[PDB]
């Protein structure tokens, strides 16, 4: 039953499924191969979607259970959590979106092959189903989008029961009394905050000195961390984890110590979440036999068109270099496939935004103060606090600020950093400004609707440009 | 011919015709840095070889 | 016995911002306010208290209804304490008005509390509430006297049962039945609020669509449909003959296309519109002519017939919005200082803060037809947006209108979640004369609502979205 094809996409994560849909829309005969029961990859099944759902639901639970609603005159007798139901709402979103991808595949005439894909030749891919049922695909182009997997922590073994990765953390059957998070990056903070809201006593342990992962702005990170602690989220930074052992009561002894040395102690938890990162997944894909070697971090090396060492074999997304983010993978899948149609292929990772969907939210795009200092770029700074923003105040949601970084003399926006309400959505306005090479003054002169959170974005740019804003 | 109010003001403030400045931004947009580059090449010019 | 470089009359979004900017640019600045608190219509009886109640009532609706239950947030009883809700509204308003005072202080703006009249081309006189006047000699005058509630011919507002905005914003109890006159932006917002709290709500509207002027009809239509499923009822293409206060306390309302009919309500809101407020200002006494509606005519620098006396905000032609007023104030004073002055109202966004929200900037479809422009249409539904879908909040769509020839964006229209914030990205794109294609190629964070906007532009440009 062999199949001929112009483009064969291995993996249906954000990178694969978007590249597949697009390849079909451009006229390519397109096959997409996926090993798991559903399409959509890490983002839709065990990543972005379920975490964002739990972040939403747990936030509302916090508002209800707390003082927020009562200050608003919404008096509720006795607020209780129904964790199963909450998890149901999360699964529903995942089901609908994963199913939606099958639908889009069908609508665009993308051929969906269910099985483990292995590149069995420069112009051939073979999918092996569970039952050993094989399926061969002869193709002009191969697009590798095989994604990423949990990076294991040496010594500690994940069982998705009481020692969990992000995957187990998203499906706990009950709120842990006490929970430790190994790693205070974007994902650890989000999942940590979720359970903390639901009643968990939570501590994140991080080897570096700041929360939020690489590229986050020091001042933004520090203010963020501070606010999280006020909420009850606990952090031990510049701290190393040496191991963990399962006690006889079921609880878990985690042993730590300063990253520099000593101060050895022991913290105990009911659930241990290992969240130190993710790494490229290329297992049994057949790169070895092809002579395509990896870089020292497991990533498939590619040129500016996303071509590997072998000109008709392409790679995109988490499995290659750059920010391991879903919108990054999608963009790459699009421009790569455009390239196969003779298009131009250009992406700049400095224009890729990041978001943390906690509350407050954190979002940024472009360059941080630290990245500017170490490149020897001369810059000015404008800041506006959400405390003086009308829609934020009116909602009594006033934590945080917008910080704009401009080139000292060209007024060129270099980076925009948001901590506070609506940051995730707001950073997209900043992204657009970067694409056009906006100057701080430019954004300051654009009429913004009032009252909106976005005015804080406007004001911050006004302060960077003119030295002064209006409402602060 | 593309240039924002702020860029148009800078040019006009320094008596620069927009037609004699090639942009470096998207689709040839003229950025502030282009006005500033021009203003700067205009001073160094008095020291370039001629006759 | 006091004088200045610039005297702004009125502390509205228009005047206060113009005041602060005037000061910052090196001008000895004075600002005059008849009312007890600063802020104007927006802060005291406008944007701020309505947004406050829209927030609190939206939350109430989620707690009281099916929403929180589906998320595994369970409650014994949900009771409204309307005094506390009103209190929260007030705290927001006190805080914001106080902030403006602190801002005048910080910027060395001189605040004068009194009803001001223009007595001389370079003199303004402010008569306090106790007679004791105060006079200002000034090189420049800026009129930002804003606007007032426009009365309904033969209906008598007593802010009791027949309330205007102000009244509707402070009701003491939830009305069993409520009738709104005018299904415009404000009218729908205030109706929704009380509709959420319990009220049986009905809006009656002369025109044949909810949303006021300029809203895209497709959007207006889906919006109305959606409000109706929430329980908000409409009588469109309907005239209000007049209102009859009855004896048992209720109020009969006379309505008709011409097919007469009468509806009874416990509270009646008169939200037919607003108009420039210019009473006892000294304009007639100075030779300044109005237009039929009552606005102060100005040129592209906002100056009246008298070249040193300017006007801005609601008291002028253009959309009666706070940010329109604030922008005008700024570019006006910049112009006093020898700067350039231009504002295109086609680039002023509009927002309705119901749920779902509605927001737009640029041209509706009708506008593009009525101007004979050749254009394309890209849409994208929030049902296919990951963020919307994950929050189970899927009503509405994004509509982009692009130019058939140049693929340039001409209008953006948003119905659904985050529309208010989202339109500001649309605004920024118009400023740069972005093509639909350019927007589609800007990396947007996933998962965000803003991706519907990215996709709608993709569809307008290429013919197809990815996710729909
Ligand atoms: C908890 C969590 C939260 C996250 N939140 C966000 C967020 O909020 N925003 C954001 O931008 N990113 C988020 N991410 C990161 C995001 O999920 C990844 O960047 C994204 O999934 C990358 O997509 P991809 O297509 O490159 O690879 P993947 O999504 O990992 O897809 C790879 C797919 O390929 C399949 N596959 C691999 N090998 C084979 C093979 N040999 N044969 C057949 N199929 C194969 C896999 O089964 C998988 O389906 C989150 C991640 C996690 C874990
Ligand atoms: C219920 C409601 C909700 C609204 N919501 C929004 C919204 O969400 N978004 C939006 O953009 N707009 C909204 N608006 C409209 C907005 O309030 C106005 O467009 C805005 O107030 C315009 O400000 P302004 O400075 O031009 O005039 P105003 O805000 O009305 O301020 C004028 C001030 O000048 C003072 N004044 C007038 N004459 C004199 C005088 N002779 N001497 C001294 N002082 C004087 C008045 O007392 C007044 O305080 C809303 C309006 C209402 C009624």
């Amino acid at each position: 039953q062999p199949i001929d094809a112009d483009v064969t996409v291995i993996g249906s994560g954000p990178g694969g499924y978007v590249a597949a849909i697009k390849a079909a829309q451009l006229g390519f005969k397109t096959v997409c191969i996926e090993k798991n029961e559903t399409l959509g990859g890490t983002c839709l099944n065990v990543g972005c979607i379920p975490s964002k759902a739990l972040l939403n639901n747990s936030h509302y639970y916090h508002m209800a259970h707390g003082k927020d609603f009562a200050s608003r005159g919404i008096e509720m007798s006795e607020v209780r959590l129904n964790l199963d139901k909450m998890m149901e709402q999360k699964s529903t979103a995942v089901k609908a979106l994963t199913g939606g991808i099958a639908h889009l595949f069908k609508q665009n005439k993308v051929v969906h092959v269910n099985g483990y894909g292995k590149i069995t030749g420069k112009n051939q891919v073979t999918a092996t189903k569970a039952d050993g049922g094989t399926q061969v695909i002869d193709t002009k182009n191969i697009l590798i989008a095989t994604g990423s997997e949990v990076t294991p922590f040496p010594g500690i073994t994940i069982d998705e029961d009481t020692i969990v990765s992000s995957t187990g953390a998203l499906s706990l059957k009950k709120v842990p009394e006490k929970m430790v998070v190994i790693g205070a990056g974007v994902i650890g903070v989000e999942l940590g905050s979720v359970w903390q809201r639901l009643g968990a006593d939570v501590t994140a342990v991080e080897f570096l000195g700041h929360v939020g992962g690489v590229g986050i702005d020091m001042e933004i990170s520090k203010n963020f961390q501070r606010i999280l602690q006020k909420q009850g989220f606990k952090f031990k930074l510049n701290t190393k984890v040496t191991g963990a052992t399962k006690k006889s009561d079921g609880k878990i002894d985690v042993s730590i110590e300063a990253a520099s040395g000593g101060k050895a102690e022991v913290i105990t938890c009911d659930v241990l979440l290992v969240c130190i990162g993710r790494r490229p997944f290329t297992k049994n894909l057949g790169l070895e036999e092809l002579g395509i070697e990896l870089d020292p971090r497991g990533r498939i090396p590619v040129n500016t068109r996303f071509q590997t060492k072998i000109p008709n074999i392409y790679a995109i997304g988490d499995v290659v270099a750059g920010p391991m983010l879903a919108h990054k993978a999608e963009d790459e899948g699009i421009i790569c496939v455009e390239g196969m149609a003779g298009g131009a292929v250009h992406i700049d990772y400095n224009c890729v935004p990041s978001v943390i969907y906690t509350h407050p939210e954190v979002a940024w795009v472009g360059k941080s103060e630290e990245q500017l200092k170490e490149e020897g770029i001369e810059y000015k700074v404008g800041k506006f606090p959400f405390a003086a923003n009308s829609r934020a105040k009116t909602n009594a949601d006033t934590d945080g600020m917008v910080k704009i970084l401009g080139q000292k003399s060209t007024d060129r926006v270099l980076g925009a950093h948001i901590l506070g309400p609506g940051a995730g959505e707001m950073v997209n306005e900043a992204a657009l400004a970067l694409e056009y090479g906006a100057s701080c003054e430019d954004i300051a002169r654009v009429c913004h609707a009032h009252p909106t959170l976005s005015e804080a974005f406007r004001e911050a740019n006004l302060a960077a440009s003119f030295g002064k804003s209006i409402n602060f | 011919t593309l240039a924002t109010p702020a860029v148009r003001n800078l040019a006009m403030e320094n008596n620069i015709k927009l037609s004699e400045v090639v942009g470096s931004g998207k689709d040839g947009r003229i950025l502030k840095e282009d006005i500033l580059n021009y203003l700067e090449k205009q001073t160094l010019e008095h020291h370039h070889h001629h006759h």
